[PDB]
RNA sequence: CGACUCUUAGCGGUGGAUCACUCGGCUCGUGCGUCGAUGAAGAACGCAGCUAGCUGCGAGAAUUAAUGUGAAUUGCAGGACACAUUGAUCAUCGACACUUCGAACGCACUUGCGGCCCCGGGUUCCUCCCGGGGCUACGCCUGUCUGAGCGUCGCU
RNA sequence: GCCGUCGCUGGCAGUCGGCAGAGCGAGAAAGAGAGUGGCGCGGACGCUACGCCGCGACGAGUAGGAGGGCCGCUGCGGUGAGCCUUGAAGCCUAGGGCGCGGGCCCGGGUGGAGCCGCCGCAGGUGCAGAUCUUGGUGGUAGUAGCAAAUAUUCAAACGAGAACUUUGAAGGCCGAAGUGGAGAAGGGUUCCAUGUGAACAGCAGUUGAACAUGGGUCAGUCGGUCCUGAGAGAUGGGCGAG
RNA sequence: UGGAAUGCGAGUGCCUAGUGGGCCACUUUUGGUAAGCAGAACUGGCGCUGCGGGAUGAACCGAACGCCGGGUUAAGGCGCC
RNA sequence: ACGGACCAAGGAGUCUAACACGUGCGCGAGUCGGGGGCUACGAAAGCCGCCGUGGCGCAAUGAAGGUGAAGGCCGGCGGCGCGCCGCCGGCCGAGGUGGGAUCCCGAGGCCUUCCAGUCCGCCGAGGGCGCACCACCGGCCCGUCUCGCCCGCCGCGCCGG
RNA sequence: CGCGACCUCAGAUCAGACGUGGCGACCCGCUGAAUUUAAGCAUAUUAGUCAGCGGAGGAAAAGAAACUAACCAGGAUUCCCUCAGUAACGGCGAGUGAACAGGGAAGAGCCCAGCGCCGAAUCCCCGCCCCGCGGCGGGGCGCGGGAAAUGUGGCGUACGGAAGACCCACUCCCCGGCGCCGGGGGGCCCAAGUCCUUCUGAUCGAGGCCCAGCCCGUGGACGGUGUGAGGCCGGUAGCGGCCCCCGGCGCGCCGGGCCCGGGUCUUCCCGGAGUCGGGUUGCUUGGGAAUGCAGCCCAAAGCGGGUGGUAAACUCCAUCUAAGGCUAAAUACCGGCACGAGACCGAUAGUCAACAAGUACCGUAAGGGAAAGUUGAAAAGAACUUUGAAGAGAGAGUUCAAGAGGGCGUGAAACCGUUAAGAGGUAAACGGGUGGGGUCCGCGCAGUCCGCCCGGAGGAUUCAACCCGGCGGCGCGGUCCGGCCGUGCCGGCGGGGCGGAUCUCCCGCUCCCGUCGGCGGGGGACCGCCCCCCGGCCGGCGACCGGCCGCCGCCGGGCGCAUU
């Protein structure tokens, strides 16, 4: 409150009365009279630099950089190592990316959704979300944030015909529309490699949404994939190639440690 | 998950509306499950506990198969008093121990005109729901 | 005090500017409120075009913009007169009228006259009493095909 | 020797830090956007079986009626020929009610003085006395009635 | 000898293995070159390359600048199939240790319901001071003091308890401009009876104007009420943005 | 025959805090009787800096500082402390 | 010299705006949707493209009226007298000097029984193309000053170049 | 003298109405500082801001040009973006500072006086009848009263309007009643474990619940309940259900009003004054030889007047039409009612106020204004005995715990009591180096472990080699087949999408005589790129593999039966 600490008429006694010069509360007859006021060192005073509502809470991010992030999150979602390193139990999902026929877009019952995750071997990720459900340390409990859990798979669909109502009650699941992808859901915490399940219709729109290298995006007015700064990243293969190996000088892998100086005399 | 914009999941608000609930709301809050036999007979799961109901304690020090009559519904303290669920004070006078209605099971229902009307409504809404899915 | 090279700045913060800071946290709510009012207005006036009445073509003033035409306020009385539309009737069939505007040249006059005649061709007109069709009312066959037009009516382009 | 003193540790005090809790705040957002002479806001004084404050209410005073609900309220007692269509309690709230002051209005602000009309009891029509009720404030609009003017006139 | 910094913008992708052959530190440029004619199945470690290794020099510091913190506090997104009533946070500890240090870990006790590690994000984020704020506690200290207005003593009663209460008797004082008997203003129940002796009455109290439970103010004639006083104050009128 | 000796890797650009009270000593030096006075030049110091000696000491003499072992020294010392 | 008897908790470079430079990321002579619109977390995110209006950048200069960013050679003609100006048509063409990481060429040379001469590499005097950057010298655009001879025409001008 | 009209002005407790006061977050009208900055200060700034006064409403105010402009022109008001920290103002210092255009939100336009024509065609009120009556109205009847010619009503208002003539076209538009049919408030309800072991004071904890995976799940928000709960209860979900009330929207009947328009000609009519404008003063603005406002003086015109950002004369142009009025929306909202949420604070924090807080208490008054949360799961709140006058104790008892005993969770430091150990004449304390003594720790006390080999004793799910089967790695298989496939290159009558400031038979509107020319609307061709089909070369399969053949490795089963 902009008034906190200032709803008083405190006045400094000045010097000469053997007390600090902080403004003091007026009148008498109560504990409050003659006490420090206003200053941020005082009990019941005004905090230093009171917080304002016009703090800059919101950040503009360029559209091109946002799309870059969506492209890097999807690329990192097709690599088992990155999905594994995100803690997802995908040790038995048959393939990555995991594409499932469009029938699921018409699921209605939560039991169909659970049965599909079990036959895709995506149920161990859910059981891992059930294990992580616990209470949150700290004041967040007092502020409607008592329960914490980890994220499960992300299901990406083209059209919703009950799939959202089918899956929304399974903890850890997130439903995403292929044409409205979010980096806050694809890369929770800023770390790439969320396990994603794709419907066939959603998987077929990706080229149009983000364009190939040869063909620009069709559903984005003017966009194409970000170019690679390094076409071949297999550094070990590059260094062991005969071309590079022919230009190398012989390695010097002999250690010449310090010699103890003995007096010749 | 809750989607109603006009229902608060705020912890402070929910607790306040629990501990400041008016008497006719505390009645609904003070509801007990029916025994398995009663549930099959009436198709109802829960009833607001009432005086002269016979219940089983299923949690706490006094749990057990003994069936006693409800002798007082102290809605202010959110507890009910049951026959023989009692202890002695220092001076030896016996005192009832309060049990929350959600920790008992209703084995016999005190039935009158209104209680039968309430049971019928609950069984009817359940049937509409069961056929709605079917 | 100035320190080495720099710009001389004169910030306009010598008043009680904190007393009059307009934050914009109600912006998403405003956008939802306006959208909810557009949809409720489109339903109310359906099948009439949601965008509103048809607007005339006009040339932007000054030499910075006179190369561009845009949507005006309303059709001039001369344009309505040349197209044979009564100025009081015009608004009742979704035509915007501007009694203030003049027509200095014939070309702009005729461009808007053609605009009106074209609009009068696409206008589906319902009978006042559905059971009693009248002289000008559109035929029953073309009424069942009437739909609410979204976006400005006959959009203006350069 | 032992006092006294210092240090460290156990235990005990003094104190109320810390931690955990939160029916409170604060901030943002949304819908609505409603006082009063038909007496508002505010104030005073009262009202409970036991009740000081808070709360609620107004001499019908921790409330009446009606509607919904359906067996309590409760700290103790009590049960009206209180309690299941003879409806406990709570909630709602459209009926009825709502003391004194207060724009506050008969005049004044001490519960001081009146005035007009009607009713009732005193005795015994009228008077007189007591009580009850209703009116008696400023400004202002329309209209009504009663008037004023060596104001402008007309007939006498 | 060890620690760190700086420098060599130093070395290591060559772990090239039985599809093998072990080197490139050596004073003095450039190839351990290619070819054409005249029995056993074996061989340490390494390499979070933001990593690892070597060699040499160096190291004071206020004001001030910079870097690095696996230093510390609170909350958010991720993660730890993390911890926890078989005991969380907190707190105490002549217990065992770690780190140059900021600090941290483990043992034991108490406690009773939550909490922490890592990658990021965020900040009302680190106290010895400000005659700092608020709260608490010391020494001083069982100390200064409980000394203005002449004064008490004897016996008994109640009582657990008597210098201080009550009664009786002495000795004193105020000495009618009183320490007497009544009022105004102010107080507001302090008045009266009974009870208590927790707190208060700067010792004590069997006592109190304290606390507790109940009572008590009766009018034609005594005041207000009425009059006007100095004065205050409406209406008419004037002024006035109001 | 990179045209004296010696030593040493240099050039360059942005942004920039604190400071803007100083004071002391050899030599030189103005005013003043002089001052632990006031004012200058040069270098070096204290301020910002510990350490050995001067018993003690901002500045003197020696010497500058990571945590250690051995050895040797400086300026100073070696009756006893 | 001043504050500090003691203990606990609290206690002081923050937030908004503007600017400067440095750094990181995106795109790039462009870039940016911030305002608007479309389509529980979510007030998020996604999209717009005839929503890029608009900002900043892409052009400077002058008070302003305003103007507004290389030339050389060949052939022919008119004028003045091999040289100069103007007009035509064809060729080439964004400067030069010094330094300059890097790159390129290569006199000769890098051994094993001895000669000839090959294929791959490798060092190297000397010699070239010369990045960025710096110094210097020229050029071009706008203002202004001096000098001076011409060229254009729907307006023959106190015109324009 | 009297009587009677009108005018002007009075009195009524006359009949019926209306204003007052409050709240004030936002809004309109006034009035209006000084701290402050200028490193002083006076103009300036602060600031048209605080304070002061008045008036409102759900919004207010504004608002349909006496506008902007100078363009090929726009076209009420308000708000957002930008214009723009710009034109401009300024001890030209400090500082201040708009508008137009452009893009959006929203969008709505109108009415008088006047000039005229209609027999005042107009209005209020009283009485009676019908209807309706908690928004007092509709119809009818009164030689009922009044207002009003010192001007009410209808037509009509700058976009022009009116009357007449002529052609053309017209029956639904509204008011008051009565009846029938398809969003809002309230109430009541609607899934599934208290299953089997077990921890606990109690548990919502742990483990289990056949293939499969306890059960529900459009419900795994939250809260409660003796931890920690989707399934115990309330709820949550749901285009779920039932019941009331209100509203909105259609359809008929009755009694009323209106007797309604377009074009072309003829003739007519047309506007707001102590206002504009000018001088001067004061304030105000970015407005500068004066932006706006106000006082005083002067004081208009009618082809006039106003504006046209440098004073003035002359002259062309442009653009409006002042001095009367109404008007939703987009906009604002720290007050009010009712809600939802949060990277916020967490009892010295957060509002002063988590609690009998604007309370207690202080001040004559205006005003000033705190402190203060926590037993326990449950009061089970300690009966009874005993000492004491009592306060207090000792036993006993409740509880998981009183080592939680009514200001009771935890229970720090300072300070103090006692106990234990050590010590003590240069105040204490402190750095370095040892030594002595304790507290405890090593859960020490005949002292490591590992590999190979030698030897003695034993015991085997017994070794190699071969056979069968599975899997795997690699293959330059010098060049095996098949596949996908090239961000490769070539030939396609290839079947297409996107783009183009590359070219061009059909139509809509439009100028001119039934023709011919112009705008806009579409094919087509062409070029660039991409996708998909087909054929050939080279190519990958190390971000992208199968079948066969070979080699090798591993595993399972045989056989090996013992100098391994
Ligand atoms: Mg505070
Ligand atoms: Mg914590
Ligand atoms: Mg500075
Ligand atoms: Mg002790
Ligand atoms: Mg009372
Ligand atoms: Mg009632
Ligand atoms: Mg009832
Ligand atoms: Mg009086
Ligand atoms: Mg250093
Ligand atoms: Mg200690
Ligand atoms: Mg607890
Ligand atoms: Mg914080
Ligand atoms: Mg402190
Ligand atoms: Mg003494
Ligand atoms: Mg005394
Ligand atoms: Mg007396
Ligand atoms: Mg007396
Ligand atoms: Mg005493
Ligand atoms: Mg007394
Ligand atoms: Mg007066
Ligand atoms: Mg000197
Ligand atoms: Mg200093
Ligand atoms: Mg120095
Ligand atoms: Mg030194
Ligand atoms: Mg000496
Ligand atoms: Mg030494
Ligand atoms: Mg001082
Ligand atoms: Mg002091
Ligand atoms: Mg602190
Ligand atoms: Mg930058
Ligand atoms: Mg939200
Ligand atoms: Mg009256
Ligand atoms: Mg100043
Ligand atoms: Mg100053
Ligand atoms: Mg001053
Ligand atoms: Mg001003
Ligand atoms: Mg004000
Ligand atoms: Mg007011
Ligand atoms: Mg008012
Ligand atoms: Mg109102
Ligand atoms: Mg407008
Ligand atoms: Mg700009
Ligand atoms: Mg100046
Ligand atoms: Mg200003
Ligand atoms: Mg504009
Ligand atoms: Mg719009
Ligand atoms: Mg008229
Ligand atoms: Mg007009
Ligand atoms: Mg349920
Ligand atoms: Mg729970
Ligand atoms: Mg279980
Ligand atoms: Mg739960
Ligand atoms: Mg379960
Ligand atoms: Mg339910
Ligand atoms: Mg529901
Ligand atoms: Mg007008
Ligand atoms: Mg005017
Ligand atoms: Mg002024
Ligand atoms: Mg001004
Ligand atoms: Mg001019
Ligand atoms: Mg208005
Ligand atoms: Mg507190
Ligand atoms: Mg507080
Ligand atoms: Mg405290
Ligand atoms: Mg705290
Ligand atoms: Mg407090
Ligand atoms: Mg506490
Ligand atoms: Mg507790
Ligand atoms: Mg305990
Ligand atoms: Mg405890
Ligand atoms: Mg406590
Ligand atoms: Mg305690
Ligand atoms: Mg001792």
């Amino acid at each position: 409150s902009e008034l906190a600490g200032h709803q008083t008429s405190a006045e400094s006694w000045g010097t000469g009365r053997a007390v600090a010069r902080i403004p003091r509360v007026r009148g008498g007859g109560t504990h409050r009279s003659g006490q420090g006021a206003f200053g941020n060192m005082c009990r019941g005073g005004r905090m230093f630099a009171p917080t304002k509502t016009w703090r800059r809470w919101h950040r503009r991010v360029n559209t091109t950089q946002k799309r870059y992030a969506i492209c890097s999150a999807l690329a990192a979602s097709a690599l088992p190592a990155l999905v594994m390193s995100k803690g997802h139990r995908i040790e038995e999902v048959p393939e990555l990316p995991l594409v499932v026929e469009d029938k699921v877009e018409g699921y209605k019952k939560t039991k169909e959704a659970v049965l599909l995750l079990k036959k895709l071997k995506a149920w161990n990720d859910i059981k891992k979300v059930y294990a992580s459900q616990r209470m949150r340390a700290g004041k967040g409990k007092m502020r409607n944030r008592r329960r914490i859990q980890r994220r499960g798979p992300c299901v990406i669909y083209n059209e919703d015909n009950g799939i959202v109502k089918a899956f929304r009650n399974i903890p850890g699941i997130t439903l995403l529309n292929v044409t409205k992808l979010n980096i806050l859901k694809l890369a929770p915490g800023g770390h790439v490699g969320r396990f994603c399940i794709w419907t066939e219709s959603a998987f077929r729109k990706l080229d149009d949404l983000y364009g190939t290298w040869r063909k620009a995006a069709s559903l984005k007015s003017n966009y194409n994939l970000p170019m690679h700064k390094m076409l071949n990243t297999d550094l070990s293969r590059i260094l062991k190639s005969p071309e590079i190996q022919r230009a190398l000088r012989a390695p010097r892998k002999k250690i010449h440690r310090r010699v103890l100086k003995k007096n010749p005399l | 998950m809750k989607f109603n914009p006009f229902v608060t999941s705020d912890r402070s608000k929910n607790r306040k509306r629990h501990f400041n609930a008016p008497s006719h709301i505390r009645r609904k809050i003070m509801s007990s499950p029916l025994s398995k036999e009663l549930r099959q007979k009436y198709n109802v799961r829960s009833m607001p506990i009432r005086k002269d109901d016979e219940v089983q304690v299923v949690r706490g020090h006094y749990k057990g198969q003994q069936i006693g009559k409800v002798v007082q519904v102290y809605r202010k303290k959110y507890v009910i008093y049951i026959e023989r669920v009692q202890r002695e004070k220092a001076n030896g006078t016996t005192v009832h121990v309060g049990i929350h209605p959600s920790k008992v099971v209703i084995t016999r229902l005190k039935l009158d005109k209104d209680r039968k009307k309430i049971l019928e409504r609950k069984a009817k809404s359940r049937q509409v729901g069961k056929e709605k899915g079917k | 005090a100035p320190s080495r090279n720099g710009m001389i700045l004169k910030p306009h913060f010598h008043k009680d500017w904190q007393r009059r800071v307009a934050t914009w946290f109600n912006q998403p709510a405003r956008k939802i409120r306006r959208r909810k009012a557009r949809q409720a207005r489109a339903r109310r006036i359906a099948p009439r075009p949601a965008a509103g009445p048809i607007r005339p073509i006009v040339r932007c003033p000054t030499v910075r913009y006179h190369t561009k035409v845009r949507a005006g306020r309303g059709f001039s009385l001369e344009e309505l007169r040349v197209a044979g539309i009564h100025k009081k009737v015009a608004r009742t069939i979704g035509i915007s009228v501007d009694p203030r505007r003049r027509n200095k040249s014939t070309e702009s006059l005729q461009a808007n006259v053609q605009r009106l005649k074209e609009y009068r061709s696409k206008l589906v007109l319902f009978p006042r009493k559905p059971s009693a069709p009248k002289k000008g009312d559109s035929s029953a066959e073309e009424l069942k095909l009437a739909t609410q037009l979204t976006g400005p009516v006959m959009p203006i382009r350069n």
